């Protein structure tokens, strides 16, 4: 920054800015920070529009921190404002903070905060990371409890490493910039696998085929890896729990991504006459969004019957004893698309 | 064979009608509220009552 | 630059090849289209019944040739000057000359246009081609459309010093 | 002479040529190198001998085997060193197990495997143990060496046979692997112009078999045998070419031979994988290369919809783009078709490869069946008389 | 059996043998053809019945336009082309649709050069979508399925 | 997403790197559009699939016609070079325009020559405008921003 | 500013520097086109920019018709050169009118040669006034004023 | 200033006075080039001074200077095989300025451009390669 | 590959044919759009009383000829080398050296065109033939197309060589 | 067949290089070559043609 004395053009340089796009999607991930940083308040969530705002606070770019490697690979990606939260208050802060779809380890250790933060009530997702260490077939066992089984989170093994950086880029950074980016593009449901990296990120260490087969039964951990045609690309789409109802990170990502839509689609019913008028005024204000999400080809099925369905109403789901105690019971069903994992290709030698 | 199959949806229109009262200006800020390419597109739910 | 005019062609014919002795001129009327100069020199390749290295040498480099067009009018009301009296101007630039028994070398220059680094095409008539059309019902012409074609006669008291100042004998 | 101001100054350094980046032909030196000096990698790739002698020191066998592979044509390899010490002038049977113990070692097997690039593999210090190794030692270096080439999909060996003839038909007999089709057998070694012209270095025949594998890849496809091609810089095989005319088998395992034509070069003979002909559709090197030439590049087309939501319509998308390549490689001479329906064909539907579980566990079942060509290896002329048929104008 | 409908359809690309799922939303399509160059021979005495000689199949050529969007994969890669940068070539699936969403028949394109490109022109006088008339020469076309 | 309507636009000219912001009012613009010429190679024995040669891009031509206004640095441009006087380039920017009167996208015209200028007729027996039918040929054109 | 109608406009002859005001109630007239000749010169390693090069102007051809009436001065002077006696040339000033009967714009167009002369046709089966298509080349067009 | 026989007197280095700790500004032609792009787009930024800063004066501001450096650079000027790899520019107002910057009243353009190497030390290496004649 | 500009066509002219004397060179205004090089041989068919048998005889190679057309202009802002100059340097070109009494020896070049494993075109012109079309009212002219024809002659030194390597002596 | 050949043996006769479209490298991406070829046959060939259409005995 120059002061401006006389009206007209200043030919100031600035060294290696290293300057992204600013990107706006619907996907908001606040980022773990350690606490020996400086230029974070704890109990205060600072908020970064674009690179050039991270920048304005930081002063200058340095690839030691294991922070400052990490949002730039999030915004070289996907893009889309964050909330950078310190650790130790992050427990009252996203609890306080509206806008909050997923939680990134940047590159802390949140397995006790995700416990108590994460619940079926709220709207999160979080996301951390692998081992930094290799790991093998034969220690499938260990680290694989080394997380819990939550559906409401995914772990990425492979640690990045950039051409820019020093330290090891963490792969929640750009797993953030790739959930962000693929919303925009192809929508929630699909999968945000099978997905390049952009920003030159590459793996730090190889993973075969026959290594990823214990890693992705039960406590899954999801693993990005280099092919020969395009490059270094996301290769899993599993959580943790491995019940077919959140096996997929789509699935619960759009029922996620579903009830923050409905809850402020229908918000205007709150403290409204709870009588029969406000209840067909709420079936509709549902109805209405999803078939407006039927018809993007969110979920399966071939009709509107088999797709979703919206059912309230005194004695179908709400007692007379819950209506003077002031509680509408809504019973809402969707039916998402799972995806393809496996290809098996057969090959005869003798045509017919 | 004269074979017969329903093709394309038709337009919808629908017409309204309200008398005009002496503090309340509500449908006109709706047909003001339209620059050149986008209205803040509303639902409506119509029902017989009681 | 300095001023805005249409500069025309003339052609000024002279009886012998310096240029000294003037026989007479003609302004064009309008001004030619197009301007096509053509050269070419001649080259033989050298047969041996031994090598079989490719090298032509020079014989011989042919003059010149500018073939321009042009049309003479009296249909027009801007225009009075007959065409009898314009057509017989150029025959005589086209003509064996009596003095010196041969034809006449002319001079065709117009503006600042070098032709080749001289001010003026030096050469004499090689062709002429009066095509009358349009005549009127006295059977005067009222257009009439002359293809010249010259070929280049220059000065020889020119071409002495030419190679003088690009091989000096010291 | 002035070599720090600014001019033409000549220097001893030799820079790298530009390279084709064959993608289908890239082969392995599994050996003991002298030096190993390279701290970063598993398996590292070399472009030219005087990289190589900078990166894997001097004087040993397995650089002679990366010498006779560039002079034959080949541009890009990669060189997996085993760790262990560097072997005596003769292999003591002590130590010559040492070497294949070390090849079934997950040390070089992960190397190889985790790559994905290279598409065949050799062993040019196998050729190390002819002399005072005592024979089935020689198939427990084989037997380990197919088995290497089961770590992933694309992978074939090329291997060295014993010198001695009764040696050679013991070790096609006894070897007893049910991987054969993987391997293909050079018989003789070759004597190389390369010093210690009058004693020229005896040499391994595969390195020069994996030159010219790269080199007919480059111009007429993986479709086309590598056999019948003049090998640069060899004198003549050590072995006489009648004294292993029982090597060749059609009936049972046949091993390919390197012959010397007269006036026509060294040529390679034989485009056989190690095989006992039951009804066997992988009798040869090309039918095998060809058929996981359609595997790896069919997985590369099938991996870009993987998590894709298995409707109807990514099979269409699937059984699309598989049937508009295969038909491209069908219209290059590589099907043996005369019409599409009868070179290859491909199902994916509901109801003819998957079941409703497969949908709903989530996989998709593409079967892709392919005809294929025959080498002409045998040409008959039978001479017949017709003045017969001439039949009076 | 009985006809289709001709208001379903989803048009897809292939960018080097890398899908294109972005760009199915298309307003029109041009409908494939194909025709056997044919020359007629005449001859000797039979002056009572023609006599054709095949020749070369020259395929149709493929428009397709759609409203103008945020930029696209799609749209990078034609101003990638013309604006003299590449020279590449791009595979494109163009399928009919059930009532389900299922295929009936798709048409692969192999190897279509997108040739050129043209918007609809500005006019303050009438309220239409701008669309992008863009048109791309293929050159074999391979048709799959049932109900062509 | 979306598409966008036709009824927005401004283009300003760039005469000698001085911009003109008097004459951004014109009642249509002709749409941009550039062609890949391609010549057809048909060969041997491969009767059965085309084979389309690339060759140079040709440019269009922006046509855009204005009502006829008060004399302006724009008329004086056109009135200088189709009189002989001054073979003058002129570079033409065109961008549609948002809700906000911001810009989607913009077309940059480099060099942009003046060929033509024709206005409409005068009939006394219809009532009609007075247009400036005044048509331009662009040697580049760069696409800039979002929505293409 | 604001734009002008097109139904108010007069046209004078001059006949050999001898103004003609008797004849300046005209139906229609063509509206003056110009337009510069360019030849596309394409070369080189240069195809992904076409490359104009400029040459002769080529004026357009006045067209205007009238009401038949009583025969005038430039009557006359049709006859006399499409009857082949003279071969002589006129002047036109053809200009726009205010709305107080002042002139906005006029074209001058020296040296107008009178080339064809229609009249409509008889037809005995409608009813429409006989007009005179009477249309002349000029050679130059010299606009002046206000308002262009 | 060396002497080449034959060859006449000549000028030998185009060196400014540096030391090379990473500089760009070595030659005397890379000083020279990026000064020659300062002060030929701030003619073109000074046309517009006094302008309403909205977001239309910043698309006319990188149209302008993205259609001149494209012209500098297809004269061989820039170092590029695509104009993505030569130059680059910025200009939105979440790209390069802040909102007060906007409330201040400037435009901050952000240029970045590669430049060209002069080849002055040029090495002959030799090699002999008979190995790979490959037998026809 | 490293960078993106045009590469134009020059052409050196040479007073000897080695290469070694320099007489001026002419880079193009715009590079000519095709290049069309013809080659040619001579084969005389044996006549025999006796025989049938079909053998022609090889006579002569003829040199090689390169046929390029150029256009210069002045009309455009772009510009401002005038025609005059350039076409005057063309011509002292296909010009009759006074030093060698011949003409002189052309080598037209640009970018990475190699005429048949020659990094130039060596060769005297043919022919040329200028077309001047377009003048101004001050009559210089504004458009110009030539069109050369060259014909090859290449070294000596160059093809003594060329014979060694391909049959040596040892 | 070339008329009873596999091969057309000849020297060529004339050839015409058509360079058009070059890069902007001046290296030319379309060439359009005109081959003409005059028919030499081998005449060992021809010697026992002779013999068989006309034979001694």
């Amino acid at each position: 920054t120059t002061v401006t004395s006389y009206p007209g053009v200043y030919i100031e340089e600035l060294n290696s800015l290293a300057l992204s796009v600013s990107n706006s999607a619907t996907a908001v991930p606040v980022f773990a920070v350690d606490e020996q940083n400086q230029y974070i308040s704890e109990d205060n969530a600072i908020r970064i529009n674009s690179w050039m705002d991270y920048l304005n606070l930081i002063g200058n770019f340095n690839n030691e921190d294991k922070l400052d490697v990490s949002v730039r690979a999030y915004f070289a990606n996907g893009g889309g404002y964050c909330y950078l939260v310190k650790t130790t208050s992050l427990e009252k802060i996203i609890p306080t903070l509206d806008d909050v779809t997923l939680l990134v380890a940047a590159g802390e250790d949140i397995k006790t905060t995700v416990d108590v933060l994460c619940q079926p009530g709220k709207g999160l997702f979080a996301v951390f990371d692998g081992p930094e260490t290799e790991l093998t077939i034969n220690g499938a066992e260990e680290a694989k409890q080394a997380y819990t089984a939550t559906p409401f989170a995914a772990v990425y093994y492979p640690w990045l490493k950039a051409d820019w950086a020093n330290i090891d880029i963490p792969p929640s950074a750009v797993m953030a910039g790739v959930y962000a980016s693929v919303d925009l593009s192809r929508g929630v449901w699909k999968a945000p696998a099978n997905v390049a990296l952009k920003g030159g990120l590459e793996p730090k260490f190889l993973v075969t085929d026959e290594l990823q087969g214990e890693y992705n039964t039960g406590r899954a951990i999801n693993m990005i890896r280099n092919f020969s045609n395009t490059g270094t690309t996301v290769w899993g789409a599993r959580t943790l729990e491995d019940k077919d109802n959140w096996r997929y990170v789509p699935v619960r990502r759009l029922f996620n991504s579903v009830e923050r839509d409905i809850k402020r689609a229908m918000s205007f019913a709150m403290f409204e006459p709870n009588n029969q008028p406000t209840w067909e005024r709420v079936r509709a204000a549902i109805s209405n969004y999803l078939y407006s999400l039927w018809q993007q080809g969110g979920l399966a099925g071939s009709k509107e019957e088999d797709a979703y369905f919206v059912q309230i109403g005194k004695g179908i789901t709400m007692t007379q004893e819950q209506i003077d105690a002031g509680q509408m019971i809504v019973k809402v069903g969707l039916a998402a698309v799972r995806p393809a994992e496996f290809i098996i290709l057969q090959f005869t030698q003798d045509v017919e | 064979n004269w074979f017969k199959m329903p093709g394309q949806s038709q337009s919808t229109n629908i017409t309204l009608r309200k008398g005009v009262f002496p503090g309340k200006t509500e449908l006109f800020d709706w047909i003001n509220s339209i620059q050149l390419n986008q209205v803040e597109k509303k639902d409506i739910t119509i029902s017989l009552t009681n | 630059l300095i001023e805005r005019g249409l500069a025309k062609l003339t052609i000024n014919a002279y009886k012998d090849r310096e240029g000294k002795i003037r026989a007479g001129t003609l302004q064009a009327m309008y001004n030619p289209d197009s301007l096509q100069l053509d050269y070419q020199t001649d080259y033989q390749q050298s047969q041996a019944i031994n090598s079989e290295k490719q090298s032509s040498i020079y014989v011989q480099a042919k003059p010149a040739g500018l073939s321009l067009e042009l049309i003479f009018d009296a249909t027009m009301p801007g225009n009075k000057t007959p065409i009898e009296e314009q057509l017989m101007q150029l025959k005589q630039l086209c003509s064996v000359d009596a003095t010196s028994n041969e034809t006449r070398f002319l001079q065709v220059k117009w503006g600042k246009m070098r032709w080749e680094s001289r001010g003026y095409f030096a050469g004499r008539a090689k062709s002429l081609s009066v095509n009358y059309t349009l005549f009127d019902r006295d059977a005067t012409p009222l257009r009439v459309r002359v293809i010249l074609a010259l070929v280049a006669d220059e000065s020889l008291v020119l071409q002495e010093t030419e190679q003088n100042l690009q091989s000096p004998a010291k | 002479m002035e070599r720090l101001q600014p001019g033409v100054t000549l220097t001893e350094s030799i820079i790298t040529m530009g390279q084709q980046e064959i993608p289908s032909a890239v082969p392995v030196f599994i050996g003991y190198t002298v030096r190993y000096p390279e701290q970063s990698e598993a398996s590292v790739r070399i472009d030219s001998l005087a990289e190589y002698t900078s990166l894997f020191g001097d004087d040993h066998v397995m650089m002679f085997a990366v010498r006779h592979y560039f002079d034959n044509g080949g541009q890009q390899a990669f060189v997996l060193p085993l760790k262990d010490n560097m072997p005596s002038v003769e292999m003591t049977t002590a130590e010559a197990e040492n070497l294949i113990a070390a090849l079934r070692s997950a040390t070089v097997s992960e190397a190889i495997g985790g790559h994905s690039q290279i598409t065949l593999i050799l062993v040019p210090d196998m050729a190390r143990l002819n002399d005072s190794d005592i024979v089935s030692l020689w198939s427990q270096g084989w037997e380990a060496l197919l088995q290497l080439s089961q770590v992933r999909p694309n992978l074939f060996v090329l291997l060295d046979a014993p010198d001695n003839v009764e040696q050679a038909q013991k070790c096609m007999t006894t070897l007893s692997s049910d991987y054969r089709q993987w391997g293909a057998a050079y018989w003789p070694r070759l004597e190389t112009t390369y010093q210690k012209i009058f004693q020229g270095t005896v040499l391994s025949p595969t390195a020069a078999v994996a030159a010219v594998i790269q080199r007919t890849d480059n111009d007429a496809g993986v479709w086309k045998a590598p056999a019948n091609i003049a090998l640069s810089q060899v004198i003549r095989p050590v072995k006489s070419y009648l004294q292993g005319s029982v090597l060749f088998n059609s009936s049972g395992t046949s091993l390919n031979v390197i012959r010397s034509f007269p006036g026509k070069g060294i040529r390679v003979w034989g485009c056989r994988t190690l095989e006992n002909t039951d009804n066997t559709q992988w009798r040869y090197l090309q039918t095998r290369r060809l058929v996981s030439y359609v595997t790896a590049h069919l997985t590369q087309l099938a991996r870009m919809y993987v998590f894709e939501p298995n409707n109807e319509l990514t099979w269409m998308k699937l059984k699309g783009q598989s049937y508009n390549w295969l038909r491209q490689l069908w219209l290059q001479g590589g099907l043996y078709g005369s019409q599409e329906d009868e070179a290859f064909n491909i199902l994916l539907g509901v109801n003819e490869t998957m079941t409703e579980d497969d949908v709903r566990a989530g996989k998709m079942i593409m079967k892709v069946e392919l005809a294929v060509l025959f080498p002409a290896e045998f040409i008959e002329i039978s001479l017949v008389f017709n003045t017969q048929t001439e039949a009076l104008s | 059996y009985t006809p289709v409908v001709s208001h379903r359809f989803m048009a897809s690309f292939i960018f080097n043998r890398i899908p294109d799922p972005l760009d199915i939303r298309f307003q029109r399509i041009s409908g494939l053809s194909r025709e056997l160059q044919v020359t007629q021979y005449s001859e000797g005495g039979e002056n009572a019945r023609n006599n054709y000689l095949a020749e070369k199949i020259q395929h149709g050529t493929l428009t397709l336009e759609r409203g103008v969007m945020t930029v696209s994969p799609l749209t990078w890669m034609f101003d990638r082309v013309l604006s003299g940068e590449k020279i590449a070539y791009a595979d494109v699936v163009v399928m009919l649709l059930n009532e389900n969403s299922l295929p009936l028949s798709s048409w692969t394109l192999s190897n279509a050069l997108p040739v050129r490109w043209q918007t609809s022109d500005f006019d303050a006088n009438s309220n239409a979508i701008l669309v992008n008339t863009l048109e791309l020469r293929y050159q074999d076309m391979r048709w799959l399925g049932v109900k062509i």
